[PDB]
RNA sequence: UAUACGUUAAGUGGAAAAGGAUGUGGAGUUGCUUAGACAACCAGGAUGUUGGCUUAGAAGCAGCCACCAUUUAAAGAGUGC
RNA sequence: UUGGCACCUCGAUGUCGGCUCAUCGCAUCCUGGGGCUGUAGUCGGUCCCAAGGGUUGGGCUGUUCGCCCAUUAAAGCGGUA
């Protein structure tokens, strides 16, 4: 939680940063109505009333010393060092927003989790270098339709339960929401019992337990995105609104 | 070395297959302006190729005009030639030959004419 | 003066106003005469010439469109390829090469056909295209 | 700057480079390669520069094929000490040359390239070389 | 000038020479201007 | 103030490097070359095309990729400004 | 310069700084003459030739050096136990 709100509170700093330094449309412009107007333009000028290409009339200052090509290039110049340090920023938004959504399903996980799922987030966290110093992947229970659920409160055991323990066609139920686990039957396509059943295993372990009006998203698993670590999107997909339930989910 | 003894082979070759042609200069015009002659004397059929006049003159004899800038218009064409020349103004057409008997500038212009 | 200009939309400003302002002729009386000549495909990118005597006598001519933008008009395509003969992306069809062949015979230099078949498949190896 | 992993004695006399080279006096994995006409001893910032000046001159030029390695160890006492009292500490690396040794070698690129680069890299050397080329 | 001992042609239109015994550098660029010394 | 043969011309001789250079002497290899070479002078030095990508714009020449075909005697999808 | 070695000097070669007195080199601070310039001008930068002459007075500190004030065309770097 100290590095996620840490990461929060970073791009915080960087978007209330970024609201000083946006100068680059004016520079596009003047640059392109320069290049426009280089005929009508002597070197030793201040201003120029000029057109744009709706036609309004801009006054761009000048340096009275240079030239309209000095000047309009070193418009364009501005533009490309806003339009860098923009692209900078943003890129380091991303990074941040990608970790804070990773950590998120992970305080999901580790609030749904069990012992044999939160040995692996550790060893997954040191291996990201966080911290410092096997077969085992699913734990299941009972399930309608006489079947069995999987699942696992660890992202790496939910990635390789969804990858290596399934089929394409076999359906996969997690949130249709920010945060939850991962789970879904050996091949599910059972009846509307198991699939509602699985509604209620997913808003248990959820980014808010004991939600009643958790909607839960149950797609084909060959609509998987097996794209951080976690960062799995999802298509050929339905949702339906439910709610947390009991350990009788079990 | 063999190949330039090649080249003046077949162009006497050429030379002794056609029946007309002439001989003219190619300086002081764009090679816009040379590939509009070129363009209208191919689909003219006459053809029109430019060689060094040392080896023209090994493929004659196997005159005098033979010295400067040459390029040679075969006709197996003196109409074009002299209509672009009216044209442009800036060539010679120094001289010409039929059936091997050598034609005149004014020779060449009457079949023009 | 050459001009890659679309049929349709004359007077968009920024490139072709300063075309034209070292000239001082109308910008915008010559536009709208441009696009009533190219009352065409808007977006179809013509090359325009433009003569203007010094007495301000202008006359321009509109011309047959790019290899390039015919071949991204059949391809469908927006690009050519960024890194062709490593990443060939585009493909067309022997016929469209035989269509924009017979399209732009009157300009070319080659009175073949062949031959100018020929150069446009220079063009389309230069933008990452191959032909089917 | 290249290293030995591992050395017996961290110190070494310093030796003499007489006469010529035993073995590597021709170009056999490259194709264009440089060789030397003096004798000296060579460092690992020296080598790296040149290697590094080379393929910065070839941005993605083949192969090259350095001949060498630098396991001699070479001492300096510290500063403004008398003589005596022990041999100094180990300073860097160094690779002993002599006469007729190729150096660097070249493959996969042009013959021009590869004499520009290695005039480059002879530049950061401090003797006297010469372009080669395989039999 | 250049003064210089690596002197050398810098564009092709550099023209080394030599005068009074010293060698020299030509171009009508100056800055290309060069002399041993 | 020898003899013969050559070399150097810097006072080298009579102080020193990396490196640089149409310095010269001696050989040796090789390309072109009176079916006419090198230099110079005259002329041409083009078309798809502004090759495409990227770029606000990149039009032979910021940069990535490619670098084909046509007129062709030849003109590079381009050597330098 | 800091140093390394111990070659003259321990039957004595007085050692920092300052004063007076100058003198030499030039890798020139100014003055003189030029090239290049990302030298418009004025001012400059850098490089080349030039050592003829000139190259300040004070506060603090024993000081050298250095900082500071105010000037100057400039307030040169060093050798001479």
């Amino acid at each position: 939680v100290n590095e996620r709100k840490k990461n929060a509170n970073k791009i915080k700093k960087l978007e209330k940063t970024l609201e000083y330094s946006e100068n680059a449309k004016e520079f596009q412009l003047y640059g392109e109505l320069l290049t426009a107007n280089l005929y009508m333009l002597k070197k030793g000028d201040k201003q120029a009333e000029v057109i744009n290409y709706e036609s309004p009339t801009i006054t761009i200052p000048l340096n009275p010393n240079k030239t309209p090509s000095e000047n309009a290039q070193a418009y364009f110049t501005k533009y490309q060092k806003a339009k860098n340090s923009v692209a900078v920023v943003e890129e380091q938004i991303r990074l941040a927003q990608e970790e804070i959504e990773y950590f998120d399903q992970l305080i999901q996980q580790l609030s749904s989790a069990s012992p044999r799922d939160i040995s692996e987030i550790r060893e997954e966290l040191v291996e990201g270098k966080y911290l410092r110093p096997h077969n085992p992947v699913l734990e299941t229970y009972e399930s309608t339709s006489g079947l069995t659920i999987l699942v696992g409160k660890n992202n790496r055991q939910n990635e390789y339960l969804t990858t290596r323990v399934a089929a394409r066609d076999d359906i996969w139920l997690h949130t249709k929401d920010i945060p939850g686990s991962h789970v879904v039957i050996r091949s599910s396509e059972p009846d509307e019992q198991t699939i509602m059943e699985a509604a209620t295993i997913a808003a248990y372990f959820s980014k808010a337990k004991d939600s009643s009006s958790v909607p839960v998203d149950y797609t084909k698993i060959r609509h998987v995105k097996k794209p951080k670590p976690g960062f799995v999107t999802y298509d050929s997909q339905h949702t339906v609104f439910v709610t947390p339930d009991a350990d009788t989910v079990i | 070395i063999e190949t330039k003894k090649v080249v003046v082979e077949e162009i006497a070759s050429k030379l002794k297959e056609s029946k007309s042609t002439i001989i003219v200069d190619y300086r002081g015009l764009n090679v816009s302006e040379v590939t509009e002659l070129r363009k209208q004397l191919r689909e003219a059929n006459v053809e029109f190729k430019v060689y060094k006049n040392t080896m023209t003159r090994r493929a004659v004899e196997q005159n005098d005009f033979l010295t400067g800038p040459n390029a040679i218009a075969f006709s197996t064409p003196a109409k074009v030639l002299n209509d672009f020349a009216k044209n442009h103004e800036a060539l010679e057409i120094k001289a010409g030959v039929i059936e091997g008997k050598v034609s005149t500038v004014e020779e060449v212009k009457a079949l023009a004419e | 003066v050459k001009l890659q200009i679309p049929a349709g939309k004359a007077n968009p400003a920024p490139p072709v106003g300063p075309a034209l302002g070292q000239a001082g002729v109308n910008i915008m009386g010559f536009c709208k005469e441009f696009n009533a000549r190219t009352a065409d495909q808007a977006g179809l990118i013509i090359p325009v010439e433009i003569s203007v005597y010094e007495d301000r006598s202008f006359t321009f001519i509109t011309k047959t469109p790019p290899a390039a933008v015919l071949l991204k008009k059949a391809a469908g395509i927006e690009s050519g390829s960024g890194e062709p003969n490593r990443n060939k992306v585009a493909t067309v069809k022997r016929d469209k090469v035989r269509e924009i062949a017979e399209t732009k015979m009157p300009d070319l230099n080659a009175a073949d056909v062949e031959a100018a078949m020929r150069m446009v498949e220079g063009t389309a190896r230069s933008m990452g295209i191959v032909i089917e | 700057m290249l290293l030995p992993k591992r050395v017996k004695y961290r110190r070494e006399h310093r030796g003499k480079m007489r006469g010529r080279a035993k073995g590597g006096t021709e170009v056999h994995f490259g194709e264009f390669g440089i060789q030397a006409l003096e004798a000296s001893w060579i460092t690992n910032r020296q080598i790296e520069a040149a290697r590094i000046a080379m393929t910065r001159y070839m941005k993605r030029g083949g192969k090259v094929w350095i001949k060498i390695f630098p396991s001699k160890p070479y001492t300096a006492k510290p500063l403004e000490v008398r003589m005596g009292s022990g041999k100094g500490a180990p300073e860097g690396w160094v690779a002993v040359v002599k006469p007729g040794k190729v150096l660097f070698e070249i493959s996969g690129v042009s013959e021009e390239v590869a004499r520009e680069a290695l005039r480059l890299a002879s530049h950061k050397l401090p003797i006297k070389t010469k372009f080669v080329k395989r039999e | 000038m250049k003064v210089r001992p690596s002197v050398k042609p810098i564009c092709e239109k550099c023209k080394v020479i030599r005068r009074k015994g010293k060698v020299m550098v030509i171009c009508e660029n100056p800055k290309h201007k060069q002399k041993q010394g």
